[PDB]
C-alpha cells in the first residue's frame, strides 16, 4: 500500500476523506482512473483533505481505513490476475459494503463484485461474490455506443460510452444504477445498466463516469462526508460548487 | 503484386539483412542506424519512412544495383517476410499496447520472425521487461539505461505492463525512464533486468530542447528533448558498436546523421517564441508535459484538444495523462482550447491548478490572440493532431 495523490499540505480542509483505489495499477484502463482525480477535486471544494492509496495484489485492506472504494476496469489478463487476490479482501469489503460505505466500481470492477463474469471465450473467472449480480459472455458480439440512463430514485439523468461483451443480470435484491433511455446498458433483454446497493454505485460507463456527470460525483463525495460525519453536518450545494460544470455539462432531450 | 515475395527470395539473397522492428521508434532509429553504418561501409540499402510492409520492402531492392541492407519492418508483417529473407541481425526498439487493441501478440509475431531465422542475433531494448518475458532461441544482446539507481519503486499506477512474466507479481523499477521501460525487478521472484551488453552510462545534460549522454565511454548530442530520442539514438550507435565501427568513425557517422531527428517545432506570434507539440495518447502527452517542466523560463500553455476521425473520437485518454505536471512547472496562465475546450479545461483544473489562470477559447484565432497579448515571452502549444493543423494553417495566414 502506498499514496499515490494527497491535497496540497498547506492549505486548511475541516474533513478527512481516504480513497482506496482499488487494484489501481492492474484496473487501469480507458480513463477510468480518471474517477479518482474527479472525486479529490469534488472532496477538496466540499472542505475534505483527499489521500489516495493504491490497494492492490498482496496489501491488506481495512476496512475502517477508507470512506471511498473506486474499483476501475482492467485488460482481461491484468482482471484474471486481480481475480486471484480477490479472497484475501473478500472479508473486509463485505463488512465496508455492509456498513453502507461509499463504491464505485466501473466496468470489469462491477463486475468482480458480484458471483463470476465469463470471458467472451467462455472461461468463467469467479468474482468476490459479496453482490447477487453475475456477468454471462457474448461469443463475438460487444455492446458498443453513447448511452443515457435515469435513476428514478434520485431523478439524475446519466451519460456515457458503453464497450463491454458481459452481459450483467442484477440479483432480486439490487437495484440498477439507472434505467436505459438509449444504449444496451446490462444485457439488451431489461432495462438495467450498472447497480445501486446501500452505497455501492457500480456502472459499465467510460467517460470517465463522474467528469460526465458531476451530479453523482458531487452525491458519492456528500455521501461518505455524511456517513462519516453524520447526516446533520451542512455541506456546500452542488450548485455553489460546481457551477460551471453544471453550466457546461452535455445533456440532450432524447425519451424512452 | 503477389509474385513479390519471388523478387524478394531472389533479390535479398546478397545482402548482408538488418531488421528495425518494435511499436515505436522504428523509422528514426533505421534512419540513424543508416546515418552511422555509411560513414563506415558506404552506401546502405533502407526503405523510405514508413514503407515497411512487404510492397515498400520489394521496391527498395527494386532500386539498388556483400553490401548491408537495414530495413524498417511492420510487426504483423516479419513471420511472412522472415520466410522470404534471412536477416542477420534484428533490432528491437520497445513493445506497448497498440491503443486501440494483448502486449504478447504483437510480441509473438516478431519472436516467430526472429525464430525463422534462428542464427541471426536479436539486439534488444534490456529495459522492456516484455524482451525478457521468453526463452528465445536466437542469441540476444540487450542495450539500455545504466545510470544511477534508486531502491526499487512502483511505477505511474497508470503504467501498462508491469506484470512479473514469470511470478504474475507487480514489477518494480530501481530506474524507470518512461512507460514500463527500466531497471526492472521482481520482489517476489528472481526476475530482473538482464545485464547489459550495451550501456547509457550518464545523462549529461537533459534540457527541454537537447539531451547529452554518454554510451559505452563516448559522448553524443541531440538537439531535441525527450527521453524516446535518447532510445532512438542507443538503440543506432548499439548496432554500429555490433558492426565494430571504430567511436571515430560512430561520432562523425551520428554527427552527420542526427539531423534525421528533427527539431522541435518553433515559430513567433509578436514578440513569443512559440513550440507546438503533437500529443495523442498518455505516455506522449505525459513525455512532453516531462519535457516543458525542464524549461528554464516562465511559459504560458495551451492544450488544444479536437476530437475529429484523424484525431480519434475518443477523448477519455486525456485522464490517464500526467497533467498533473502542470502544477510543478513554471506556467504563467493557461488556455484551454479545440472542439472539446471544456473537457481540457475540466481536465486541468482537477489538477488543482488555479483556475483563475485556466481560460477556455471556442476558437483557436483567440488562443493566438491571447498569446499575442501575453506578458511572457514564452509560449507552449500541446495539441491533438487535428488541432495541429488547424493552428498551423491559422499561422500561414499573416
Ligand atoms: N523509442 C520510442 N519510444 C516511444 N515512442 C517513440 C519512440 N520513438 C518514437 N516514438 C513516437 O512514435 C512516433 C513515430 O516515430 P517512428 O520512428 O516513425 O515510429 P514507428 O515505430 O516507425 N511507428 P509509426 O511511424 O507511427 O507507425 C514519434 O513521433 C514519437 O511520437
Ligand atoms: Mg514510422
Ligand atoms: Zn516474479
Amino acid at each position: 500500500t502506498y499514496t499515490s495523490l494527497k491535497s496540497p499540505e498547506n492549505q486548511d480542509y475541516i474533513y478527512d476523506l481516504t480513497i482506496a483505489h482499488l487494484y489501481g495499477n492492474l484496473m487501469n484502463t480507458y480513463g477510468d482512473n480518471g474517477n479518482i482525480l474527479m472525486l479529490k477535486y469534488v472532496a477538496e471544494k466540499l472542505g475534505a483533505r483527499v489521500t489516495v492509496d493504491i490497494v492492490s495484489i498482496n496489501d491488506t485492506f481495512e476496512q475502517d481505513d477508507y470512506d471511498i472504494v473506486f474499483f476501475g476496469g482492467g485488460q482481461d489478463y491484468e482482471q484474471s490476475i486481480v481475480a486471484k487476490d480477490l479472497p484475501s479482501k473478500k472479508a473486509a469489503l463485505a463488512d465496508y459494503i455492509a456498513n453502507n460505505k461509499v463504491v464505485l466500481a466501473i466496468c470489469g470492477g462491477f463486475q468482480l463484485l458480484g458471483q463470476y463474469y465469463v470471458q467472451a471465450n467462455g472461461v468463467k473467472i469467479d468474482g468476490l461474490g459479496i453482490m447477487g449480480h453475475y456477468t454471462l459472455n457474448q461469443h463475438q458480439n460487444r455492446f458498443i455506443g453513447d448511452i443515457k440512463i435515469h435513476n428514478d430514485e434520485f431523478n439524475e439523468t446519466y451519460y456515457g460510452f458503453e464497450n463491454h461483451q458481459g452481459r450483467t443480470f442484477l440479483s432480486g435484491d439490487e437495484k440498477p444504477l439507472g434505467r436505459v433511455v438509449y444504449g444496451n446498458g446490462n444485457n439488451k433483454e431489461d432495462q438495467t445498466e450498472g447497480v445501486h446497493y446501500k452505497n455501492v454505485y457500480g456502472s459499465y460507463f467510460h467517460g470517465p463516469i463522474l467528469s460526465r456527470n458531476v451530479n453523482l460525483a458531487y452525491r458519492l463525495v456528500t455521501t461518505a462526508l455524511k456517513k462519516k460525519y453524520g447526516s446533520a453536518i451542512s455541506l456546500s450545494s452542488y450548485d455553489d460548487i460546481l457551477k460551471q460544470e453544471i453550466t457546461e455539462e452535455y445533456a440532450d432531450l432524447k425519451s424512452k | 503484386m503477389a509474385c513479390d515475395k519471388d523478387i524478394l527470395k531472389d533479390l535479398s539473397k546478397d545482402y548482408d539483412i538488418v531488421v528495425v522492428t518494435g511499436t515505436n521508434g522504428k523509422t528514426l532509429t533505421t534512419a540513424l542506424t543508416v546515418g552511422i553504418l555509411k560513414e563506415a561501409f558506404g552506401e546502405i540499402i533502407t526503405n523510405p519512412s514508413g514503407a515497411n510492409m512487404i510492397t515498400g520492402i520489394t521496391s527498395t531492392f527494386l532500386a539498388a544495383k556483400r553490401q548491408i541492407a537495414v530495413l524498417e519492418i511492420d510487426e504483423a508483417s516479419l513471420p511472412r517476410i522472415t520466410t522470404y529473407l534471412k536477416p542477420s541481425l534484428f533490432v528491437y526498439t520497445n513493445i506497448f499496447r497498440d491503443q486501440m487493441d494483448e502486449i504478447y501478440t504483437t510480441y509473438q509475431m516478431i519472436v516467430d520472425g526472429a525464430r525463422n531465422a534462428p542464427k541471426a542475433t536479436i539486439l534488444a531494448n534490456g529495459d522492456s521487461p516484455i524482451f525478457s518475458s521468453k526463452d528465445i532461441v536466437n542469441p540476444v544482446q540487450y542495450y539500455g539505461f545504466d545510470t544511477a539507481k534508486h531502491a526499487p519503486q512502483l511505477a505511474h499506477y497508470n503504467t501498462e505492463g508491469i506484470l512479473c512474466p514469470k511470478c504474475e507479481h507487480i514489477l518494480q523499477y530501481r530506474l524507470n525512464t518512461y512507460a514500463n521501460l527500466g531497471d526492472f525487478v521482481c520482489l517476489n521472484c528472481q526476475f530482473q533486468r538482464p545485464t547489459l551488453d550495451y550501456q547509457l552510462t550518464e545523462l549529461t545534460a537533459i534540457t527541454h530542447q537537447s539531451s547529452e549522454f554518454v554510451i559505452d565511454g563516448q559522448n553524443y548530442k541531440i538537439n531535441v528533448g525527450g527521453l524516446y530520442n535518447i532510445y532512438n539514438a542507443l538503440a543506432a550507435v548499439s548496432v554500429a558498436e555490433f558492426f565494430g565501427v571504430s567511436p571515430e568513425k560512430i561520432k562523425a557517422g551520428f554527427n552527420k546523421s542526427k539531423a534525421v531527428f528533427g527539431r522541435q517545432e518553433t515559430f513567433t506570434i509578436g514578440d513569443k517564441s512559440c513550440t507546438l507539440i503533437l500529443i495523442k495518447n498518455p505516455v506522449g502527452a505525459s513525455q512532453a508535459l516531462e519535457m516543458i517542466q525542464l524549461a528554464d523560463y516562465p511559459f504560458s500553455l495551451s492544450v488544444l484538444l479536437n476530437a475529429n476521425y484523424a484525431d480519434g473520437i475518443d477523448t477519455s485518454w486525456i485522464w490517464d495523462a500526467n497533467f498533473e505536471l502542470i502544477t510543478q512547472m513554471p506556467i504563467t496562465e493557461i488556455n484551454a482550447g479545440g472542439v472539446r475546450h471544456s473537457e481540457i479545461a475540466r481536465r486541468l483544473r482537477v489538477t488543482g491548478f488555479d483556475d483563475t489562470k485556466i481560460k477556455q477559447a471556442e476558437k483557436l484565432e483567440q488562443i493566438i490572440e491571447t498569446i499575442e497579448k501575453q506578458e511572457a515571452k514564452h509560449a507552449y502549444i500541446l495539441a491533438t493532431y487535428t488541432a495541429m493543423l488547424e493552428f498551423r494553417s491559422l499561422l500561414a495566414d499573416r
